[PDB]
Order: structure tokens, then C-alpha cells, then sequence
């Protein structure tokens, strides 16, 4: 949810997140010397954003009712602002790089995931073993037997 | 209601810089754009330059493109305007600009103006007024205000009232800076010998409070 | 080059009236960013039409006016009493926004005869800083008003300050002052000090002072 110039003009987070968010602070990977001018913003939009939207548009927007032939006047803006990036703007000002990540299911096969046994292995010896899926009780030994690749 | 508030009088001295402040109330200040203009003693109006709230776009005249800074900020949702180099020519009265935007729509106008600040430089050297009386020989007496720094100035007939013929004419610039003027009331009739005759002045900016009487 | 300079300079007729302004520009500007702003002296101007054929959100008595590319004017039909400011051009088309000449109203009283009387100075005058002589001429409607100081074999205009009132509401007429400053040593030089104004509604000119005896 939530509201502002972030989350609401430029990228909307849906409600009912199913991902994850990470924003972890930089201060010498960006914000070069002198100032770092590079990525822009929407300021000015006629709505709002629908959840996931990618609204990457460079045309004029018009504030009052007066149709505008890419002129930049009144009740004609445009929207593209660039960041204000400085070497010492403020501890609360500093360019910060956010990753938000996304899980879903569906019908369909899951195909991202980790798992981790890695567990060393007892033979001649009462053990309840689990192999990938399969499990039971027993005493494990070698055997002769020629199984097919 | 919806409305804008700018500053109070500014008296300066050449050599320093201006700063008024254009406080919008009652719409959304943040879809608008602000205008500076500049009014002198009755004379036609000009153009300093204007600035967008959503900041990232100012554009100045072509001899107001310096000396001139006009800092927005967001928090107060206000604007002000920072003149630098102030210059004798340059007593003058600041107003202010803003269209009526609402949300959806901005109105394509300029709606609502500030009411107008004022800035005055001289050599700084504020003196009390002076009265002098004025009588004549159907007839006519008064008394002339003078030689007191620039600055409101009021002028009274101990009642504000008796409008019979009082002229107070505007303040004049003079060369070395000070300002006066003159009051003159119309006798009502040759009855002049008799009755009260007194052309009280009031000041308020300076603790002066001269009071003097009118004789043929 | 840009410019907004009106036809129009002054007018003065009676309540109820054409009132045709003309703000004719120079280059060609889209009739779309325009304003027109009516300034009572004492105050802040206020909005009264804009992009050329328009309204405000309320006005009175169906101001009216439109134009062309480079072609701008105004009417106002059945000028009404209270109606007489200071009319000024605006345009916001394109950067510099220059603003208008201005125009100015008001009513005629069918030029009446103007007073012309002096204040000879005081005694406080020859003690204090400068000894200043004043003339007043009152009761007078149209501005051609013209004041000579007579020096005796002097015309001279060194040092001479005019004042001038605004429209009177009850009589409807002006003054004006006129205001003198002169060497303080001795005075003595020019025995003879009188002031002269011509006007339509005096024919013969008037020439009255008092010489100090
Ligand atoms: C600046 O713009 C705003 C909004 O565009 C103007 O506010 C609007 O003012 C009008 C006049 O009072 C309101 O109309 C009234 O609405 C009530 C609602 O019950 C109705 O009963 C009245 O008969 C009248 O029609 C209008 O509602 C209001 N806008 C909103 C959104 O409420 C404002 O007047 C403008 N000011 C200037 C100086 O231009």
C-alpha cells in the first residue's frame, strides 16, 4: 500500500506481497564527486499507478486545459526529474540501490528452491535412513548387485 | 478560504539582499507554479521571473538573469524570492503570483497575487518629522509635513474627520532622500477669526508625536 | 522584439460607455496565454480575463474581449460607476513575459475653472533649514495644468517640486502643489515671487502673489 512520490508515481507495490525487499545502503558505488546525475524520476502524472506498472513515458504532461505542441510553459511540464546525488547530501539523502524480489505459484512445476542434507553416512549399524524421497529403517551395507545408469 | 500570505515591510541598505516569502494556503500548492513581479511608485509593471513548485525548472529575465535566487523548499509548501545587490533605483513593492490549481485541473490563471511587500534603501539615517504651518491672508490653512526617513507616515486632524477639503498629497522624494508632504484645508467660510484651528500629525513608525497650532 | 503597448492612453467620459482598450502586439503570439489585470491604486491588481475568450470564475456586468494572433482588445459595455483602475496587458506565451503600458478611466465634470492661491512663509522659515514657498491650485478637472515660478526677471526652473492628488470622490476634481526650495542665506536677492498656471476654463492668465512688507 502506503502512498508518497515513491510507491505511488513511479513503481506501485501490489498489496498481498508474495517477495521479498532488500535496500542496502551505498555511498562509493554511486554519488559520484561533485554530484551523479544519471537516473530520473516522474514527477507530475494524470493518475495514479495500477499494481506492477511500468509507466516509462517521455511526453509532456498538461496541468490546466490548454493543449501544449512541446512547448515547455505553463500547465505544460515535464515530468523527468534527475536525482539530487551529492558527496555529502545527508545521512537520509544518500542514493540508496533497492532489490524487491517476487515468488508466485501456480499450475505449474516449482523449479527454485534449496535444500541441504550432506549428512555422512553409517554402515553395519541400525540407522533410519532417508534418501531423496524415500525413507526407512535398516542396516546398510554394500552390495554386488549392477543397477543401469 | 484560499488565499496567500507574503511577508511585512523590508527596509534595507544598498548592499544586501531581500527575502520574501510566499506562503500558499487552502489548494495544492505542489501542482503550481510561482510568478515574481515588481510594482514601483505608479508606474507601469514588469517581470523578474518565476519557478515551478515541482521544482527543476526557474526561468529569469534577461536583466533579472542574475544577482537573483528564488529558493522553493517543500515543507512549509511555500516560495520565496532572494534579490542580491540592492540598488537605489530598486525601492520598490514585491508581489506575488499563483495559479488556482486543484488536483485534476490547474487553473490556467494567476488568481491569487500576494499582497505586495516593499523594500526601500537609502543612507539609513532615520529622523523625526517637522511640522510647518501654512495660513493664508474663501480661504485656505494647512501644515506641511517634513524631512523624516522613508517610512509610512500618517496624517490626522485630532478626530479623523472634518473632511471638508483636506489634501494630503503622497510623500515626495527629495534630494537628499527625506520625504514630505502638505495638508491644506479649506476654511468653511470668512469666519476664520474664530472657531479651532490645529493640524495635529501623528507618527507612529518614530517616537515623534509633534502637535502644533495654525495663526493667520 | 517584444512588446505590449495599448492604443489606448486615457479616457474619460461619463458612467456608461464603449470602453474600448486595444493591446496590439508585435510579434505573432498564440492567443491562448494572455491576461488582463485591473489594478485600483492602493492594492493588488486582480484577474479579470484570460486566454483572449474567456471568463473568470465571477465577474460583473459581462466584461467582454477577444482578439487575433496579433491583434488584442477589450470591451466594456455600459461602463459602470465604481468601474475606473488601471488596466494592464499581460502575455505568458513565450519567455519574457513583458506585461502592459497601462490604461486609466475616468469620469468628466466638463472642465471647470481651477484656484490658484499661495502660502507666503512663516516666521519659523528664516530660523530653520530652508525657507520653501508653496502654491495651490484646486477644483479642476482636466490634468493640463501647467506652473511657472515667477522670480523677478527669473524663469528659471532649478529646483521646483510638483504634487498631485487623486480623483475626489464628493467634488470630483484635483489639486496639486507646487513647492520651491531657495538659497537660505539672505532670500533678498528677488523681492518678487509669484507663481503662474494656464488653463482652459481661465482664458486671460493669472498672475497673484503678495510681496513681504
Ligand atoms: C479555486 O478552485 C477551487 C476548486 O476548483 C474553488 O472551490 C470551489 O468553489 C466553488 C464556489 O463556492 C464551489 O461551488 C460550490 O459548491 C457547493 C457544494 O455544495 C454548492 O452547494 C455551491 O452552490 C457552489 O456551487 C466548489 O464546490 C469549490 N470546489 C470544490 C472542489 O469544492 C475555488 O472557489 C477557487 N477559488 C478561486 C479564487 O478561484
Amino acid at each position: 500500500g502506503q502512498t508518497g512520490k515513491i510507491a505511488d508515481y513511479n513503481y506501485k507495490l501490489p498489496d498481498d506481497f508474495t517477495g521479498c525487499v532488500i535496500a542496502w545502503n551505498s555511498n562509493n558505488l554511486d554519488s559520484k564527486v561533485g554530484g551523479n546525475y544519471n537516473y530520473l524520476y516522474r514527477l507530475f502524472r494524470k493518475s495514479n499507478l495500477k499494481p506492477f506498472e511500468r509507466d516509462i513515458s517521455t511526453e509532456i504532461y498538461q496541468a490546466g486545459s490548454t493543449p501544449c505542441n512541446g512547448v515547455e510553459g505553463f500547465n505544460c511540464y515535464f515530468p523527468l526529474q534527475s536525482y539530487g546525488f551529492q558527496p555529502t547530501n545527508g545521512v537520509g539523502y544518500q542514493p540508496y540501490r533497492v532489490v524487491v524480489l517476487s515468488f508466485e505459484l501456480l499450475h505449474a512445476p516449482a523449479t527454485v528452491c534449496g535444500p541441504k542434507k550432506s549428512t555422512n553416512l553409517v554402515k553395519n549399524k541400525c540407522v533410519n535412513f532417508n534418501f531423496n524421497g524415500l525413507t526407512g529403517t535398516g542396516v546398510l551395507t554394500e552390495s554386488n548387485k549392477k543397477f543401469l545408469p | 478560504q484560499m488565499q496567500l500570505v507574503q511577508s511585512g515591510p523590508e527596509v534595507k541598505k544598498p548592499g544586501t539582499s531581500v527575502k520574501v516569502s510566499c506562503k500558499a494556503s487552502g489548494f495544492t500548492f505542489t501542482s503550481s507554479a510561482v510568478q515574481w513581479v515588481r510594482q514601483a511608485r505608479g508606474q507601469r509593471l514588469e517581470w523578474i521571473g518565476w519557478i515551478v513548485v515541482g521544482s527543476g525548472n526557474t526561468n529569469y529575465a534577461q536583466k533579472f538573469q542574475e544577482r537573483v535566487t528564488i529558493t522553493r523548499d517543500m515543507s512549509t509548501s511555500t516560495a520565496y524570492m532572494e534579490l542580491s545587490s540592492l540598488r537605489s533605483e530598486d525601492t520598490a513593492v514585491y508581489y506575488c503570483a499563483a495559479p488556482n490549481c486543484s488536483n485534476v485541473v490547474c487553473y490556467d490563471g494567476f488568481d491569487i497575487w500576494g499582497q505586495g511587500t516593499m523594500v526601500t534603501v537609502s543612507s539609513a539615517s532615520t529622523k523625526g518629522p517637522s511640522v510647518f504651518p501654512l495660513a493664508p491672508s474663501t480661504a485656505a490653512l494647512g501644515c506641511l509635513v517634513k524631512d523624516y526617513f522613508p517610512e509610512p507616515v500618517t496624517v490626522s486632524w485630532n478626530s479623523g474627520a472634518l473632511t471638508s477639503g483636506v489634501h494630503t498629497f503622497p510623500a515626495v522624494l527629495q534630494s537628499s532622500g527625506l520625504y514630505s508632504l502638505s495638508s491644506v484645508v479649506t476654511v468653511p467660510s470668512s469666519s476664520l477669526g474664530t472657531q479651532t484651528y490645529i493640524c495635529n500629525v501623528n507618527h507612529k513608525p518614530s517616537n515623534t508625536k509633534v502637535d502644533k497650532k495654525v495663526e493667520p | 522584439e517584444i512588446v505590449l503597448t495599448q492604443s489606448p492612453g486615457t479616457l474619460s467620459l461619463s458612467p456608461g460607455e464603449r470602453a474600448t482598450l486595444s493591446c496590439r502586439a508585435s510579434q505573432s503570439v498564440s492567443s491562448s496565454y494572455l491576461a488582463w489585470y485591473q489594478q485600483k491604486p492602493g492594492q493588488a491588481p486582480r484577474l479579470l480575463i484570460y486566454s483572449a475568450s474567456s471568463r473568470a470564475t465571477g465577474i460583473p456586468d459581462r466584461f467582454s474581449g477577444s482578439g487575433s494572433g496579433t491583434d488584442f482588445t477589450l470591451t466594456i459595455s455600459r461602463l459602470e460607476p465604481e468601474d475606473f483602475a488601471v488596466y494592464f496587458c499581460q502575455q505568458y506565451g513565450t519567455s519574457p513575459w513583458t506585461f502592459g503600458q497601462g490604461t486609466k478611466v475616468e469620469i468628466k465634470r466638463t472642465v471647470a475653472a481651477p484656484s490658484v492661491f499661495i502660502f507666503p512663509p512663516s516666521d519659523e522659515q528664516l530660523k530653520s533649514g530652508t525657507a520653501s514657498v508653496v502654491c495651490l491650485l484646486n477644483n479642476f478637472y482636466p490634468r493640463e495644468a501647467k506652473v511657472q515660478w515667477k522670480v523677478d526677471n527669473a524663469l528659471q526652473s532649478g529646483n521646483s517640486q510638483e504634487s498631485v492628488t487623486e480623483q475626489d470622490s464628493k467634488d470630483s476634481t484635483y489639486s496639486l502643489s507646487s513647492t520651491l526650495t531657495l538659497s537660505k542665506a539672505d532670500y533678498e536677492k528677488h523681492k518678487v515671487y509669484a507663481c503662474e498656471v494656464t488653463h482652459q476654463g481661465l482664458s486671460s492668465p493669472v498672475t497673484k502673489s503678495f510681496n513681504r512688507g
